């Protein structure tokens, strides 16, 4: 349910 | 109040996930900051804390406010040093995912970090504590981990090593424990 933050994850 | 932890190295991130998973009462992860704009099902706070303005975030990284920040999909993302700083002062370790540039930034926030460095021995130690992973990719950590070790070295709480991932697990669990 909570957001998994991908683009978070993602960022260099 | 409870300790920051990062950890460096090879398996950070599974290290990390092991662990916000297997004690959640004992760990946390902090919320990002995000210039993008948020959709509908997102809850401010929660998922992510959605800045107005890139211009405002722009100035608080000026500021200082953030312990790292960076670009993608052309929006900023960062950690503030105040999401951090809730999760610490929640009773909770809160689990980072940064560079070794933030400890820097950590211990000048007065956060005081519980930074750990996981020392690959060889190329074919970080394929033996590493499943997953190509022998190519493990060439190009072996070598990240040591160009690490040369500037931060001084920056970790501790280093650990190991044949597998399971003992490392183990003797990340125990700094963690002898430190608080």
């Amino acid at each position: 349910k909570k957001s998994l933050r991908q683009s978070f994850r993602r960022m260099r | 109040y409870a300790r920051p932890i990062i950890i460096l190295g090879p398996t950070k991130d599974r290290a990390n996930d092991d662990l916000l998973s297997e004690f959640p009462d004992k760990f946390g992860s902090c919320v990002p900051h995000t210039t993008r704009p948020k959709r509908e099902y997102e809850i401010d706070g929660r998922d992510y804390h959605f800045v107005s303005s890139r211009e405002k975030m722009e100035k608080d990284i000026q500021a200082h406010k953030f312990i790292e920040a960076g670009q993608y999909n052309s929006h900023l993302y960062g950690t503030s040093v105040q999401s951090v700083r809730e999760v610490a002062e929640q009773g909770k370790h809160c689990i980072l995912d940064v560079s070794a540039n933030a400890v820097r930034r950590l211990q000048a926030a007065h956060l005081h970090p519980i930074a750990i460095f996981i020392r690959p021995r060889s190329l074919e130690n970080v394929l033996e504590i590493n499943k997953r992973i190509t022998e190519e990719q493990a060439r190009k950590a072996f070598d990240r981990a040591t160009k690490l070790e040369q500037e931060f070295t001084e920056c970790f709480s501790a280093i650990v090593e190991g044949d597998s991932f399971e003992e490392i697990y183990h003797k990340v669990k125990r700094v963690i424990e002898d430190l608080s």
